[PDB]
């Protein structure tokens, strides 16, 4: 799908931020992949 | 993520994130995407 | 490294211990610099 | 802060040339630092 260069700086940690790699379904209300990375660990995610 | 309006705070939707390690490869992909989009934007700049 | 151009078969340069305090500091700095330069490129795209 | 996009590749990971804009201090011919990134911890060094 589409990656987007957007760093929402996480208040809990600066070394990790949710970069945008959204794989949006019929609506953004539906699930999509967001990947936030650290350099020591990474995490994707979907919205319920 | 939050959502507050009309004199009361409330809790917007949320990401049920999924942990996928190897941040190195995804960071490489993200930075490659950054460099490539910078290059294409510069090409559009010079053509214009 | 060693610079491997023709007539160049030696160790090129020397360095001190190359490191920073934060593993992601240079990576995040690269990402934000990429964001800045793509912003500049797109602004000049629209202008021209 | 003289940083230029001339990328580096790993010895441990020769498959992926880690896309890194090298950062050195000033007028690299009077002190030049090749920047580091292994995907896990990117490093900006110092020289003399």
């Amino acid at each position: 799908m589409e990656r987007k260069i957007s760093r929402i700086h996480l208040v809990s940690e600066p070394s990790i931020t949710h970069f945008l790699q959204v794989s949006w379904e019929k609506t953004l209300e539906s699930g999509f992949v967001i990947t936030l990375t650290d350099g020591h660990s990474a995490w994707t995610g979907t919205v319920s | 993520f939050e959502k507050n309006l009309k004199d009361v705070s409330f809790r917007l939707g949320s990401f049920n994130l999924e942990k996928v390690e190897n941040p190195a490869e995804v960071i490489r992909e993200l930075i490659c995407y950054c460099l490539d989009t910078i290059a294409e934007n510069q090409a559009k700049n010079e053509h214009l």
